[PDB]
């Protein structure tokens, strides 16, 4: 593993500057001095296949423009394209292109690191299990991951046991999980984009994070999976078309149903102003999530909008603001009274109002109307507990529909 | 099926849930799922006198000083890969103990404190040719020797060992030094390769460090090589225990003759053997994947005729978030709990392998929303090569609101899932206290039982030997023996009276009451409780048991029977007179 | 009349069986009759740490030496001949004791 | 029909409405008012402090515990000291209970949310003794471990 003191330095003045001319630099490389390696538009570091293309082991290193190919395959030795050691604080990895069967950027407990504007690609030859993560973060703090494209590398970007992170603008495509995210307290995710994944946002076992402004496109099996996520400010998200596990001649009877929001055990959040659309289910609520504040959301075109299971009563309407509730059947007689009927969810009517969209007309007839008036007075179908006292007739989240 | 065992109808399976952190063992009737019996193992049970009766303390040894236990995995001894109902082995992580319960008396007979290790978590039984060795895992790394000299955990002498105890004699057979720490263990159906998951490969004491490495290995032990080494005598020893200790630690990249390391991501928790015995399946708590090792490929791996350690992985199914345990239904399928996803996902081993080779197949048959946070899950007769797949029990660790509010502490939820057909469906939700962490199920025709004790049982043999020493025929003698300050009262008991209804002792005497229940009737069980002296026992038919206690309170004291012997139990009583010094 | 309490439902009655020789008070759910909780009272428990912690030993007082107990009759405290769900008093025959159980915790 | 072990001699019944409970503890609760008073004796706020005090042969370890990490993950004591582990739950999520189990010292407690529990035990055996969490409370329950460093005499 020769160092960057080898090859062609062409040093600019200031000594915190080492340019890099074009060419086929073949092998691995280790950074052991404070450097700012800024290279020309096209230079290629071709690691034949043995891993550890760049081992940054010194503080204050800034790598810009580099292109990396086929760095490694062995996950056991966590071979990556960039492997920032814990003592390489304040490192910056900007505007690099990386295509290899393994980790793209790996920060191992090094604080105040900046991974900006990197397009990471992975080969499709290897199976999804052995592709290797992208932008893996361990015990990191103060870091900022902005506008990094990662494609075809399992688990999108991964955060573990980290507190000081600020995430923005990531365009994650064709990965197993959009953001795999475990035991990461007091973080922040903004304006992320996950497409064609198998879990758009895995918000696991964490605390006091902000997931404002994110955006999940045609994902699969999950849109926003939240486990034990407390004291958070979930806002601004957009989840669309979370397809199920349907490949080949099979049917996962009573399973595999996609979910826009899988909210689990998360007692305290501030979920508001989110758009969940064209899903196979929304706001799946299990365990205990009392004291959570849900308002101003939008659920359109869902096969079943909610699957509340707890035996307690919880109103998702803080300060007279509910959710758009496409299934909501009629009734906005005061001009702005948000609604008179509380949206008591029925799973069966949700299925009808999605497959047959004209049934709303059929259920606005005065006869069916008085029947419903008698079915909201003498309960028929035991109350799935959720009930929005003040549902919404106008459709909010219009700003974030298409952006 | 039959979701209800009503009055008159009998239950179909014995289910040996553990007592979890309480320490006991709970015998339930599947599918009725009600408490048939509570076998005290580690806790001091006032009911049967466990921990207070002399025979129980003798079984404990020097562990009697300890009032707590933490039992995780119960298992039943296997003959020819099938349950025989002879012994039941359970572990104790809190105090690093292994206990043996005779299943024909439903009481623990043996109890060994494994030396020079801490936190015995993993525990499983050899399946072929019989339960000859029982394998245990020490979850926490300690220095050796642990004399307080060096507290560093990264030293060469900081390690854990794969304990292996002889099943019959309950004397430790061998110990194998391994890198990292072992969480769960399992054995194959060849009797040769036993494997255990290693999750702290990182070797970090701190919080986050244990997840540094992307892949943490599943060690595999060649038991035949270990036996050959033990016979050859090239085994080291530690401390005051002559237990053979072997070395499976790596040495500058040279794999040991005893152990082979197979990388698995990430932090694996579970490890099981296929019903046919073909695939080791190891969970991955933090990876969304399960490793699938061809057991038939292990011989070549140890021989040194095989390439990279992972080549032995013949499948890596992707199931979901937080796979923890894998229970088999003998029909070619597997059932795994998705912890973070909070589900139980069906899949097909062979379809998973075919997918791993490239062919597109959806090996994921079904997902069932268990409620909530499942841990281990167990299908009936899964550990046998005779799995029937008629029931599943999944043990969710939080109940949240699924039951009545019982205060700040909540019971865990064991859920019964009919799996006889092709569709998994919940049947019964049961609250359980003290967090059972695993269970085992056996058929009603597999566990033979004894209604009445046999007078030559080794359980209470020390008491009978002490009786021969004093020339007392326990069967038909009621007498008081006074030697020094030690008073020993030998009585028979038959409802509704006690054989000795009085005996005067001097203050401070170590009184030792021995009671024999000669009644030959079934279920007529007596008790013996001394008021204000902390003395309680149960005396089952044909069983003789003794307790010792200091009579430090002068005056008249009354002792009653506790179990209800006959209509006039409130009448069976006695006066233990203590005279001041 | 109906006896099956299916998954996701709740029982209608609390039943505070005593533990007899166990020394505990067993909260069970009528009509499902399933062990909702096992309050430790007189035994030395290993799950809740009862009998080991300083608070429990201080509650016991000088009777903590006794590892055994025998509890026969539990009865909930009532106001004006009606339960108010405040305290449950349980007896101990082995050691001649009377214990109290706050029904909130 | 039901099987009940160890002869429940009697039973009492109440309605669901009659019995009201507490999802999580309070911190004014009398149940552990003595221990809180002990904290006043040392000027220790159990809610946020994580400290070890050591006077003579009595070592006290006040700490907070929230899933999945103990507030104090290492305390060094010399052999023969009565160590009084006082551990408080700063977790406000219902049903998330932790445990304190010291390996091979016969020390186990449960800790409900917002509960304070203190156990005194003697560090007879010198060396490194892992203590883990008993009640499963978090995904990474594996790392809810701490190491007690007992100095040889």
């Amino acid at each position: 593993a020769p160092q960057s003191i080898t090859t062609l330095p062409l040093q600019p003045d200031g000594e915190n500057r080492w340019r890099l001319p074009a060419g086929e630099y073949q092998g691995q490389f280790t950074i052991e001095q404070p450097m700012q390696l800024r290279c020309e538009p096209g230079a290629v570091i071709q690691s034949q296949g043995q891993g550890s293309s760049l081992l940054i082991s010194a503080p204050d290193v800034l790598v810009e423009g580099c292109t990396l190919y086929e760095w490694g395959s062995d996950l056991t030795a966590m071979d990556s394209a960039v492997f920032i050691l814990p003592a390489a604080e304040r490192a910056q990895i900007s505007n690099n292109r990386m295509r290899g069967p393994g980790f793209g950027v790996f920060v191992d407990g090094t604080r105040d690191v900046q991974v900006i504007g990197n397009e990471i690609d992975g080969d499709a030859g290897v199976r999804s299990q052995d592709r290797g993560n992208g932008i893996h973060l361990f015990a990191v703090s103060g870091a900022r991951v902005l506008h990094n494209h990662v494609r075809n590398a399992r688990d999108g970007i991964y955060i573990d046991t980290s507190n000081g992170n600020h995430l923005e603008g990531n365009v994650i495509e064709d990965v197993r999980y959009g953001v795999h995210y475990m035991f990461a307290n007091e973080n922040s995710l903004i304006d992320n984009v996950t497409r064609r994944t198998r879990t758009g946002y895995a918000l696991m076992q964490s605390r006091k994070l902000t997931v404002t402004g994110n955006r999940s496109e045609q994902d699969q099996n999950y849109g926003i999976l939240m486990n034990y996520i407390t004291y958070s400010t979930i806002t601004g998200n957009f989840v669309s078309d979370v397809q199920r596990g349907d490949t080949g001649g099979d049917s996962m009877i009573s399973g595999g149903e996609g979910k826009a929001l899988f909210i689990y055990n998360s007692l305290f959040n501030t979920i508001e102003n989110n758009h969940f659309e064209k899903s196979s289910l929304g706001i799946h609520l299990t365990a205990g999530s009392e004291d959570n504040r849900i308002s101003g959301n939008a659920f359109v075109g869902n096969q079943q909008q909610v699957k509340y299971v707890a035996s307690r009563t919880q109103e998702w309407s803080v300060d007279g603001r509910g959710n758009y509730w496409s299934d909501y059947l009629g009734w906005d007689r005061n001009n702005d009274g948000l609604g008179d009927i509380a949206y008591e969810p029925n799973d069966n009517v949700d299925r009808l109002l999605w497959l047959y969209p004209q049934v709303r007309l059929l259920m606005n007839s005065p006869s069916i109307e008085v029947l419903r008036w008698v079915q909201r007075a003498f309960p028929v179908i035991k109350s799935p507990g959720v009930q929005d006292s003040h549902p919404l007739m106008k459709l909010p989240t219009e700003k974030l529909l298409t952006e | 099926q039959k979701i209800h065992v009503g009055p008159g109808e009998l239950d179909d399976y014995y289910g040996f849930w553990s007592g979890g952190h309480q320490g006991e063992v709970r015998v339930l009737g599947v599918p009725s799922m009600r408490e048939l019996m509570r076998i005290p193992v580690f806790n001091v049970d006032s009911a049967t006198g466990w921990g207070l009766t002399n025979e129980s303390r003798h079984i404990m040894g020097d562990s009697a000083k300890f009032l707590n236990g933490d039992c995780h995995h119960p298992h039943i001894s296997m003959t020819d890969g099938k349950y025989d109902g002879k012994y039941l082995f359970i572990n104790d992580k809190a105090n690093s103990r292994v206990a043996r319960i005779r299943l024909d008396i439903m009481k623990c007979d043996k109890m060994i404190t494994v030396p020079n290790v801490q936190a015995i978590h993993g525990l499983r039984l050899q399946k072929v040719p019989h339960t000859k060795y029982v394998f245990a895992n020490a979850e926490f790394i300690i220095p050796h020797p642990n004399d307080g000299k060096v507290f560093d955990l990264q030293d060469e002498n900081s390690y854990t060992m794969y304990n292996a105890i002889d099943a019959e004699t309950m004397e430790m057979a061998f110990q194998v030094i391994v890198d990292g720490n072992l969480d769960n263990t399992d054995a194959d159906y060849t009797g040769r390769f036993a494997a255990a998951t290693c999750y702290n490969s990182e070797k970090a004491f701190d919080l986050g460090g244990m997840m540094r490495n992307e892949r943490d290995w599943v060690v595999v032990f060649d038991i035949h090589a270990v036996e050959a080494a033990v016979k050859a005598g090239d085994f080291i020893t530690l401390g005051d225990s002559k237990t053979p200790v072997l070395d499976g630690r790596k040495k500058d990249g040279k794999d040991s003759k005893f152990t082979r390391y197979v990388p698995v991501p990430k932090n694996p928790h579970g490890c099981n053997t296929s019903s046919d015995g073909k695939y080791f399946i190891a969970a991955g708590k933090l990876s969304p994947t399960c490793s699938m090792i061809a057991i038939d490929k292990l011989p070549d791996l140890f021989a040194g005729k095989l390439a990279d350690p992972r080549d032995v992985i013949v499948g890596e199914p992707e199931l979901g978030l937080g796979p923890l345990h894998t229970t088999f239904d003998g029909r070619g399928n597997a059932y795994t709990t998705l912890f973070i996803d909070s589900q139980v996902v069906k899949w097909n081993m062979e379809e998973a392998v075919r997918a791993y080779k490239g062919e597109k197949v959806n090996y994921i048959k079904q997902k069932l929303d268990v409620h909530y946070q499942p841990g281990h899950l167990h299908a009936s007769l899964c550990e046998t090569n005779e799995a029937d797949g008629k029931w599943l029990v999944a043990l969710s660790k939080f109940s949240k609101d699924r039951f009545l509010p019982v205060g700040p502490l909540h019971p865990e939820n064991d859920q019964l899932i009919d799996i006889s057909g092709d569709e998994m469906k919940l049947v019964h939700d049961g609250p359980t206290f003290a967090e059972p962490h695993d269970c085992i199920m056996a058929r009603r025709d597999q566990i033979k039982t004894k209604k009445i004790w046999d007078r030559n049982d080794p359980f209470f043999a020390p008491t009978v030997e002490m009786a021969k020493k004093d020339g007392i025929n326990l069967d038909t003698d009621n007498k008081v023996i006074r030697d020094g300050n030690k008073v020993r009262v030998y009585m028979t008991s038959m409802a509704p009276a006690f054989g000795v209804q009085e005996f005067t002792v001097k203050q401070g005497d170590e009184v030792t009451v021995t009671i024999t229940n000669i009644d030959q009737i079934e279920d007529v069980s007596h008790g013996f409780v001394v008021v204000n002296h902390g003395v309680s026992m149960e005396i089952s038919p044909q069983q003789t048991s003794s307790i010792t206690f200091v009579a430090d309170k002068p005056g008249l004291h009354w002792y009653y029977c506790s179990w209800f012997c006959h209509a006039l139990h409130m009448e069976m009583v006695g006066r233990m007179m203590v005279e001041p010094a």
